[PDB]
């Protein structure tokens, strides 16, 4: 009965989870504070500054030595993840556990590495790496800002997560006292912050797609543009839709569509035959090949 | 309203907009922008002067 | 359907050899899958987003390039009516599927080197009875072909009838609104390329309009004060990164149907081409109609290179003869502004910046390609950028008359 | 009275985001 | 080679490093970190290669001779980002401030929108797009009801 | 296809082939040798199909257009037809990934670019790639949430390295027909080569250098920087008087 | 013209108040002018039920001048316009500007 409930019912659902979204940042490496800065009261007073004092939150990390590491989806408000990350440890740490993937499990030490079996589990980590970044670069609500530091341009408020605002525009920084970081802030051009441009289809309406810049990183940013590529090639228009639906009725039903302004739709229902040439023998080759199998069918 | 302290008993100096650091004593010329980002330095190291 | 093509090899330009290493092949055919729809599958959006500013294949055009120089090595058997191996690589079964390295029991015999082979699908009779299956050589060969044909840019066609817009393309429209140039050229492309079409069929006539659509904006004179049926395309501020382009209806005065049907085949006539999504979208999206439909008659040879001088089936210069017009966009850009003012959408003053941002972004360009040629000598043994001289940036082309056509195209 | 009306909550996010502190107690202050 | 009189080269060509910073004011010999790291390697597999680093300092300090033993043959030193970064210069230590190459969309006067860099380095603030899209039911579509 | 009588073209066997017999020898053999065959039958009852064609009737004044028309209406109400395509897609994504993993840590393969071949890659047995192609199919079912069979099987003769898809019929008459089933152009895979590009030169964003470890006893009193060595490092291999050890 | 004096680059009015330093409004910006307006005039007159409101709510505020048109399968486009009479309010606001 399962069998046969299963080949008589296809809205089952259990279809692959393709529409993820993001608002937070395109990003996937953090910069890290390692070494802490250290507090001077009695001597050497001055030598340090920390915008904790001037109830700020700085814009870069501020310890004594700063590191680049990656960790997917650090920032990344909104919808929930794939469900598989790569976080990595800051060099301080072992950072093994990242590697041994394949290869490992009963055969090397906890704290060891396979230098034999490299290549493989570096390609699964990145393999992770590029699951996990597959996401849709959602727009959120931009507006302006009414403060001194504005440069014109509408920005993304964060609403709810502050940090992320104050972590999105270095440009944004207030600098007291030439730090190392106000040293390199302050040669920040003013407007490269914020909306650029939009296309606005409706008035009043949200824009269906803007462009912006803001602390995104490119690998991140290439690999999500290659993602909605790839959706848009398997959408097509609703002439086409119906058209196709109208046929596999052998043109009994024939329904038909409204005409009017469809703004920002998609519907990733499509594909080619290779792909279901593929799929239809891939399907043959897991299930049994007797005549016990293909009686329910 | 960036001022940079110096080390070895150098009194304190002031960005000028030419980013080149100038003499606190003076005169000079305040942009309201500036000084409502930068008031916190300006009451403790320019307002004294 | 359409049960046959005509086409035409690349040219080498004084090499010996075709131009692209294993690693081309390896990278951009390899993994024994199917090379015939993958023209879209490294591009995007945007030039931000992808890595064309950098290492092998440093420029936008670049692999669709390298592709077609590849099928050059491989496409005797519309020749020649044999299945051939180069370097040791062949193909898998008559059918075409893919590429894999020669058997070691029976190798197909080796095809011997040379240039500008002209193409029937009549040489090869497997290829009509399996149609079926064989359809996706169609488009990609005609797009080499149409390549082919050409220095500087590629060519492609335009026509635009005396008849309104149905309503099934009209329909299919409004839904493509807000959708950027890139994401319509891959549609189209994807559409005629995995299953025989006929030209009598809704796409067909939904994407030669978008040509003409395209087009009619490039040149300014469809705008938001004049639209075809509500249409028109909207370009990004030169000021940023022009090089992009998104679809508009709007609620402006609807130009008028032409006296007489018009139709011409068009090109860039400068190496810009090379580096601006636009112009690759613009051209692949028109050359799909065209895959799909045949050429609707000789182009002219009176303004190509001379290995193009009198191709069979593709070039004449008797009196059944489509003239091909030209364009450089620097010039294209001013008569669009020009256009803009005159319609009123734009203040003298701002004209006059538009044309100053344009001409340092198109410098730009000019200095990374031409910086980028260096770079890859052609006599290297590939060719990921055409080769071009320094004057060819400056020529205007017949850029009076492609103004003039959409003049007379839209009025 | 006179009419006054709140801004949208993200125009005062914005603002409320960036306030540095007035008075700031340091060692070095003349 | 702790008597100073062999010199080894160990030849690998990737591994997996770890840092342990210390203070330059002190004394210290990194011999019996390796000894540590030479107790755990078996025919089965290494742990990851040890380093010492001391942390740099905002003052000329007075720094006690120690001894090190480790150090690469190249500059994989590209994750650092900054040293001292909340304070006015970095007196003793190594010296690195924010590299402008990775940040060419916020500081380059001559940045274009739309270009990188990607295959060779990585920016870390660019221009990017962002989508609205819905995603209507078949229902949705059409007029769905008998045909 | 439904042959009629034709001696010479009764169709005994119908085949699939989960590896491709070029990497291993078998290039001229016998196809059902080389691919995996079916065996299904029903037995049915003859009278019940002489009752079936003698005792057919229906409604006096049918129109079959009208009646069909009510009988699929609700046959196509959903978005269930469209599922399957997705499915597809995915599948396709994930068997090219496999198949480029798993090549690239062989010496060499099915033909595909090789970035991080300058790391190392000792154990090539199948039953590493086995490991590796379990590896990507469990990566691709948690990334897009999927819970059937998904690229399985494909492991059934336990040697992914030589996996490959193919079909075939055999003819009485000794005509064969053998088609082929090629992946499409995918998008990850192009991808993935990108990162691992781009990998090979920011890997020591990752905690992973490159190059070899030096061991001098050093009494430094300055500045000492492992990192980023400014002084050419000593003794390079093949210099005057450094030696080798012996490979025991 | 209260919204046209605070973008300085909108429809066309007379601008006394230009020496005034004022960040140029957005669309969500001119909606609260809008809106201020909107509730003085109800107010002033006490007037119940929309007045003004479709204006701030929805589309862009920056209005210029309004018009309706309808659009012909034909192509052809009839679009009425209706410029407004002679406002008296608006002058002396004007004046009380300047002064």
């Amino acid at each position: 009965s399962k069998h046969l409930s299963a080949y008589l019912d296809s809205a089952v659902a259990n279809g692959p989870e393709l529409i993820v979204e993001d608002t937070g940042l395109c990003t996937s490496f953090m910069l890290l504070d390692n070494i802490p800065s250290a507090h001077l009261t009695k001597e050497l007073i001055g030598f340090t500054w920390f915008m904790q004092m001037y109830q700020m939150t700085p814009p870069l990390p501020e310890g004594a030595v700063n590191r680049i590491v990656c960790m997917t989806n650090w920032a990344s408000l909104g919808d929930e993840g794939r469900g598989l990350e790569v976080r990595l440890p800051p060099p301080t740490d072992s950072s093994v556990h990242a590697y041994k993937t394949v290869l490992s499990r009963g055969y090397i030490d906890n704290a060891q590495f396979n230098p034999l079996a490299l290549r493989s589990n570096v390609l699964l980590m990145l393999l992770q790496f590029t699951l996990s970044n597959l996401k849709i670069n959602k727009s959120s609500t931009f507006t302006s800002d009414v403060t001194t530091i504005t440069s014109g341009r509408m920005i993304r408020a964060f609403e709810g997560r502050p940090e992320l605002l104050a972590l999105a525009y270095p440009g944004r920084a207030v600098l007291p006292t030439q730090t190392k970081n106000a040293q390199f802030l302050s040669t920040a051009i003013a407007d490269r912050i914020g909306r650029l441009d939009r296309a606005n289809l409706i008035g009043g309406e949200v824009s269906a797609m803007v462009e912006c810049m803001e602390l995104c990183d490119a690998l991140t940013l290439h690999i999500r543009e290659t993602y909605v590529m790839l959706l848009r090639s398997m959408h097509q228009d609703p002439t086409q839709i119906v058209q196709i639906v109208n046929e596999c009725a052998n043109n009994l039903l024939n329904s038909t569509i409204p005409i009017s302004l469809r703004p920002t739709i998609l519907c990733p229902w499509f594909a080619s035959s290779e792909d279901l040439r593929l799929q239809q023998v891939m399907h043959l080759v897991n299930i049994s090949s007797n005549t016990a199998a293909a009686l329910p069918l | 309203g960036t001022i940079v302290p110096r080390p070895d008993g150098l009194e304190p100096q002031l960005i000028d907009d030419g980013n080149v650091p100038r003499d606190i004593a003076g005169d000079w010329v305040y942009p309201s922008d500036v000084l409502q980002v930068s008031v916190a330095v300006f009451c403790d190291y320019v307002w004294p002067m | 359907a359409q049960r046959q093509f005509f086409g035409l090899t690349y040219n080498f330009y004084g090499q010996p050899a075709p131009l692209f290493d294993l690693n081309d092949l390896q990278e951009l055919a390899g993994c024994y899958a199917r090379p015939w729809t993958s023209r879209f599958s490294h591009l995007a959006i945007s030039t931000g987003s992808l890595p064309v500013w950098s290492a092998r294949y440093p420029s936008v055009a670049s692999r669709n390039i390298i592709v077609n120089t590849l099928l050059g090595a491989h496409l005797n058997p519309f020749a020649g009516g044999q299945v051939t191996s180069h370097q040791g690589i062949t193909w898998r079964d008559p059918v075409l599927s893919s590429l894999a390295p020669v058997p070691a029991i029976q190798p197909p015999p080796v095809w011997a080197v040379a240039e500008n082979v002209p193409l029937d699908s009549n040489n090869y009779p497997t290829y009509v009875l399996n149609l079926s299956s064989m359809w996706p050589i169609n488009q990609d060969v005609h797009i080499m072909t149409m390549w082919a044909l050409s220095d500087q840019g590629p060519i492609y066609h335009l026509e635009v009838p005396v008849d309104p817009m149905p309503a099934a393309t009209t329909a299919a429209l409004m839904a493509y609104i807000g959708v950027p140039i890139a994401h319509l050229a891959q549609t189209a492309y994807r559409f005629a390329g995995q299953l025989p079409q006929s030209p009598d069929s809704t796409m067909v006539s939904t994407i030669r309009w978008l040509s003409a659509i395209w087009f009619g904006s490039l040149t300014g004179r469809l705008n938001r004060s004049r639209t075809c049926n509500g249409f028109y395309f909207e370009f990004a501020k030169p000021a940023l990164n022009p090089d992009q382009a998104v679809l508009k209806w709007n609620d402006g005065a609807r130009a008028a149907p032409p006296a007489a049907a018009q139709s011409s085949y068009m090109r860039c006539i400068s190496p810009h081409w090379q580096h601006q999504i636009v112009e690759v979208a613009g051209a692949l999206m028109s050359q799909s109609v065209t895959a799909v439909t045949g050429l609707p008659a000789l182009i002219d040879e009176a303004t190509l290179p001379a290995w193009s001088q009198g191709v069979a089936n593709l070039t004449g210069n008797g009196q059944g003869v489509v003239p091909c017009l030209d364009y450089n966009p620097v010039p294209m850009a001013a008569a669009r502004h020009l256009q803009w003012r005159q319609d009123g959408l734009i203040t003298a003053a701002q004209e006059a910046q538009l044309n100053n941002d344009y001409t340092a972004y198109a410098l730009t360009i000019e200095r990374h390609l031409t910086a980028m040629l260096v770079a890859n000598p052609i006599a290297a043994g590939r060719m990921p950028i055409q080769p071009f001289n320094a004057a060819d940036f400056g020529q205007a082309g017949q850029t009076a008359a492609a103004v003039a056509l959409a003049q007379a195209m839209f009025v | 009275d006179i009419i006054t009306r709140p801004t949208s909550d993200s125009i005062a996010a914005v603002a409320n985001a960036t306030k540095p502190a007035a008075v700031v107690s340091d060692p070095q202050s003349m | 080679v702790k008597a100073g009189r062999t010199r080894v080269l160990v030849e690998l060509g990737h591994y997996v490093y770890t840092l342990h910073y210390y203070d330059p004011q002190i004394s210290l010999d990194e011999a019996p970190i390796l000894e540590e790291w030479l107790s755990k390697i078996n025919p089965a597999g290494i742990p990851p290669v040890p380093f010492c680093i001391p942390i740099p300092q905002v003052y000329p300090c007075i720094t006690a001779r120690r001894v090190h033993y480790a150090f690469t043959s190249e500059n994989n030193n590209d994750s650092l980002f900054s040293t001292n970064a909340a304070s006015i210069d970095t007196a003793f230590g190594e010296n690195a401030a924010v590299s402008p190459l990775r940040w060419p969309g916020l500081v380059d006067p001559n940045y274009r929108v739309g270009t990188n860099d990607l295959p060779n380095r990585i920016t870390l603030y660019n221009s990017l797009y962002r989508y609205n899209f819905t995603y209507p039911t078949l229902d949705g579509i059409m007029y769905v009801r008998s045909a | 296809p439904f042959t009629r009588l034709v001696q010479n073209d009764v169709i005994t066997n119908v085949l699939v082939a989960r590896v491709d017999p070029a990497q291993r020898g078998d290039a001229a053999v016998d196809i059902r040798a080389t691919h995996a065959t079916f065996a299904a039958a029903l037995p049915v009852d003859p009278a019940a199909i002489v009752v079936a064609m003698l005792c057919g009737q229906t409604e006096t004044n049918l129109i079959p257009s009208h009646h069909y028309g009510k009988a699929f209406a609700p046959l196509f109400a959903s978005n269930a037809m469209f599922t399957r395509n997705q499915r597809a897609v995915i599948t396709r994504e994930a068997f090219v990934c496999a198949r480029s993993a798993v090549a690239q840590c062989q010496d060499a393969g099915f033909l595909v670019p090789r970035p991080l071949d300058a790391l190392r890659q000792f154990d090539v047995t199948s039953a590493a790639a086995a490991e590796i192609m379990h590896a990507v199919n469990d990566a691709f079912k948690t990334a897009f949430d999927l819970d059937g069979a998904l690229l399985d099987g494909l492991a059934l003769y336990g040697d992914p390295r030589i996996a490959d898809l193919s079909a075939a019929y055999l003819q009485y008459g000794g005509n064969v027909v053998r088609e082929h089933v090629p992946p499409g152009p995918s998008h990850i895979h192009r991808t993935l080569q990108q990162v691992e590009s781009t990998f090979m030169a920011e890997m020591n964003l990752f905690n992973v250098a490159r190059g070899n470890l030096y061991l001098v006893q050093t009494a430094t009193n300055g500045n000492w920087s492992p990192m980023a060595p400014v002084a050419a490092p000593p003794f390079v291999r093949g210099g005057p008087n450094v030696r080798v050890v012996g490979r025991f």
